[PDB]
RNA sequence: GUUUGACCUCAAAUCAGGUAGGAAAGCUCAAAUUUGAAAUCUGGUACCUUCGGUGCCCGAGUUGUAAUUUGGAGAGGGCAACUUUGGGUUUGUAAAGUGCCUUCGAAGAGUCGCUAAGUGGGUGGUCCAUCUAAAGCUAAUAGUCGAUCCUAAGAGAUGGGGAAGCUCCGUUUCAAAGGCCUGAUUUUAUGCAGGCC
RNA sequence: UGAACGCACAUUGCGCCCCUUGGUAUUCCAGGGGGCAUGCCUGUUUGAGCGUCAUUU
């Protein structure tokens, strides 16, 4: 039984104080694409009608 | 014309050997 | 003569017995090691003759 | 149903390899890179190899630029750095001018530093295996670095490096050389060991 | 120089260390695409010693193709080809051997991008730009 | 040191004509395995360029 | 009746190398200043005397007279 | 083939600091800054010498 | 948890600033008293710092 | 420090610029540290004398980009009162060449032949002869009637896999497969937090 | 139209984004102009992962 401070200060002097860690408990369910930016393009360089037999096209405007 | 041929010049195959004398002292001389 | 076969450098040598000892000892090679604590063939057998030596005490 | 779903496919795989990284029983060749330097000495380490950190491209520029203007209207001492660059560290060990080499233990091609310790060891060359070949790199101004080393210190820090080797010589060299050589990764789980050790 | 201590550990592929390392990396190769992109050589030395240039311009691809003479012509070649089909805006420089199974072998390919400054403008490599 | 455990005697070797530390010194744990943890873990830092001998 | 997991045997690297692996001569490059940062310094100031770069003094006159 | 400005000045002092004396211009800390034989130093001094009299 | 380099620095620290002022306590009793003949000065100097 | 931040791997954008589909002559890398200084390079931007150049900036890169070297060796030094010089004006104690002296002096592995070697190895000759593989370049009349819309049996992309390939299998499959909502503007000071299916 | 490139196509069918113009016009309708395929490369920007780390003056 080597008391119980002992071993924390083991543990500082070997470790350092930056153990826990911090965690979410509600994650989701399914894993989605994440959305990212989405930059716009930004470029360097640029009456009644019929159709009649003969393949034009008849209208007649009142 | 072998490295001693070309040396003994003044001054090319470097595969060819030398290894008769006639043949040498012919090139050494067309050389010059 | 060509410096193909000239000699071992020693840098050579030395990095080939180091990997020899980093790298291990295929499976093959602990059979012969096994056998016989208890033209190819006979450079390999000569190689595992000189790591037992080397390692008993140099 | 199918949860899977909650990890994509290179998370999944990122964490199977963690776990098989102490599952499978290593070679000791391997396993020592798991032995590094502890956070006091790996503190003090790089405090010293901080000191000697290469200049920047544009630190470098500035200074020439100066340079040049001086001369252009009208008995320097050797300079000091830290050395890095996988190549230019091994030539330096094996000519025996490095006086403590750093080796990162995470290289992802593990056989680009498996050989360093050794070599390390044999030309009696003191080194010291670090955690994290990102952090090799901020003393170096690259994102990361496999190695570094000190070859010429200031001789105000001559007495600093003599202390930090014999430091990592009782700490590190001292300390692991006999576990060193143990094949490692025989991590047991809790629902293998219940049924192995236990039974 | 390092590439020396990596040719002459490469040249022992049943030892300890690379027996190891060949075994977990079959593994994670066949979890990824058949024709999959490499971040880097697994073999630099190799990669180096074939023509490999750490530059703007060089692309790594590992795949892996089935083998065997049966079905129910060298793998090489199948591997390269493959590969150069993938990428048709490069060239296919060389390729290597990494890890092999009782069903398939991986090679590494090293590609040449010909379009890019950095392989155009160098007398050493744009003699592949010609067509 | 008394962070490791509770202390029972703690004494450090000065000179006798001038008040001034030697540089070594002796101290005692109530718990026994308390001194183990506290030579364990200090036996060789590295402390304001000394390395700390602690046995 | 062969143990696939023993230790590793040091009978190479147990003897230390006393004397560097090659005998290859000290370059003179290593003893005095730089050749290539004084060629990169002469260049700068063939920039510096054709007005391709403003040295940096007329530069930090350049930016005390303008952002008002 | 004509020497530079700056190897002139470094000649000229060279010369007058030591003259021709090669042997103290090869062993000078100060003016010998790049290490120079004093096969080097005699021909660039007997250079810069001929041309200036 | 404390570390040792922070005890041992507070010490020398304090240590130095307790000197300090034990010098500059005597000085000015010294010269309270009118005793300024083995004082290093007796002028009660004021810097000005401006940029 | 239950915080903050470096990397590594994997993604996305109608992101910036590109690319593919179809019809007679010899030489260059890798292998030995520039370490007194990544000396190297793509791109963005501003000007110019624009198949390019310069300045500035973001990056690639030390897990290695330049200079030097390729057995025909080669390299680091020293000595000749040795020889030579680029670009549309040259210049830097810059880049080379010849002779002699001195100190050094790497060499392509699932490859040769299940799986190697380094005075090694390959091929021939009745011990000798000849080359130096496993890297590369190189000339000679309709809003109103139907379609248009919807799905039916089924067919068939994407994800993935096979095949030398023309292409084939498989239809929701170990795919990061996309929409919506809330909020004084988000507590070391104005770089998105949470939730639903 | 075709390698044929917003999606389909035995239809000469169905969409989305940006700018601009005209009719009662901030909402509606129409006209005009320019864009929206896939694999791959280099770079930019935005991300995911208890993957490896560091984190007391």
């Amino acid at each position: 039984a080597p008391s119980a401070k002992a071993t924390a200060a083991k543990k500082a002097v070997v470790k350092g104080t930056n153990g826990k860690k911090a965690l979410k408990v509600r994650t989701s369910a399914t894993f989605r694409l994440p959305k990212t930016l989405k930059l716009a393009r930004a470029p360097k360089y640029a009456v009644n009608t019929l159709v009649r037999p003969n393949g034009t096209k008849k209208a007649y405007v009142r | 014309f072998t490295l001693a041929e070309v040396k003994a010049a003044g001054l090319v195959d470097h595969r060819r050997q030398n290894r008769n004398q006639e043949i040498f002292d012919a090139n050494v001389q067309r050389l010059k | 003569i060509s410096y193909k076969k000239g000699a071992a450098s020693n840098r050579t040598k030395f990095v080939r017995s180091l990997v020899r000892e980093i790298a291990g000892l295929s499976p093959y090679e602990r059979r012969l090691i096994d056998l016989i604590r208890n033209t190819r063939a006979k450079a390999k057998v000569e190689e595992m003759n000189n790591i037992i030596a080397a390692s008993r005490r140099h | 149903l199918s949860r899977y779903v909650k990890w994509p496919e290179y998370v999944r795989v990122q964490r199977q390899k963690k776990i098989l990284s102490i599952r499978l029983k290593v070679p000791p060749t391997i396993a020592q890179f798991q032995y590094t330097l502890d956070r006091n000495t790996a503190a003090e380490t790089f405090k010293l190899f901080n000191k000697y950190r290469p200049e920047t491209a544009a630190e470098k520029k500035e200074r020439l630029t100066k340079e040049a203007a001086a001369v252009a209207e009208g008995a320097s001492p050797k300079p000091y750095a830290v050395k890095y660059g996988l190549n230019h560290v091994v030539a330096l060990i094996e000519n025996k001018k490095a006086k403590l080499v750093l080796i990162a233990n995470d290289v992802d091609p593990i056989e680009l530093v498996v050989f360093l310790p050794a070599l390390c060891k044999k030309m009696g060359v003191p080194y010291a295996i670090v955690k994290g070949k990102a952090r090799l790199g901020t003393l170096v101004n690259q994102k990361t670095s496999a190695v570094a080393a000190l070859t010429e210190v200031r001789a105000e820090d001559e007495a600093a490096l003599a202390k930090l080797v014999s430091t990592i010589d009782a700490n590190f060299a001292d300390k692991y050389d006999e576990v060193k050589k143990h094949w490692g990764g025989g991590i047991l789980g809790n629902k293998a060991q219940a049924k192995m050790d236990k039974r | 120089g390092a590439y020396k201590y990596l040719e002459e550990l490469q040249r022992k592929k049943q030892s300890d260390v690379l027996r190891f390392l060949q075994r977990v990396r079959v593994w994670e190769y066949r979890q990824k695409n058949v024709i999959h992109r490499a971040a880097r050589p697994t073999r630099p030395d190799k990669a180096r010693r074939l023509g490999y240039k750490a530059k703007q311009g060089f692309v790594i691809y590992r795949v892996r193709v089935r083998r065997g003479n049966r079905k129910r012509r060298s793998l090489r070649a199948t591997a390269e080809e493959r590969v150069g089909r993938r990428a048709a805006n490069l060239r296919v420089l060389n390729s290597y051997w990494v890890n092999q199974d009782s069903t398939y072998k991986y090679f590494e390919v090293i590609l040449v991008d010909p379009q890019h400054k950095a392989i155009r403008r160098d007398a050493r490599y744009n003699w592949i730009c010609d067509p | 040191f008394a962070q490791f455990g509770d202390l029972k005697e703690v004494r450090l070797a000065r000179n006798k004509k001038t008040g001034n530390s030697r540089h070594y010194g002796f101290l005692e744990f109530v718990n026994k395995e308390d001194a183990m943890i506290a030579q364990e873990s200090m036996n060789n830092y590295l402390l304001m360029g000394h390395l700390l001998q602690v046995r | 009746s062969i143990n696939p997991y023993e230790p590793l045997i040091d009978w190479f690297t147990r003897h230390e190398e006393v004397m560097p692996l090659t005998a290859v001569p000290e370059p003179k490059r290593r003893f005095v200043p730089s050749k290539n940062e004084a060629k990169r310094v002469m260049k700068i100031v063939r920039a510096i005397r054709e007005g391709r770069i403003i040295p940096p003094k007329k530069l930090k006159e350049m930016k005390e007279k303008e952002k008002i | 083939r004509s020497q530079s400005e700056r190897e002139e000045e470094w000649l000229e002092k060279l010369y007058k600091k030591h003259g021709d004396d090669y042997k103290k211009m090869f062993f000078d800390k100060k003016l010998n800054i790049y290490q120079q034989s004093e096969g080097d130093l005699k021909r660039r001094l007997l250079r810069w010498k001929k041309r200036n009299g | 948890f404390v570390r040792a380099e922070s005890i041992v620095a507070k010490t020398l620290a304090t240590s130095r600033e307790k000197e300090r002022i034990k010098r500059v306590s005597i000085l000015e009793d010294k010269k309270a008293k009118n005793e300024t003949q083995h004082i290093a000065s007796g002028k009660d100097f004021i810097l000005k710092i401006t940029e």
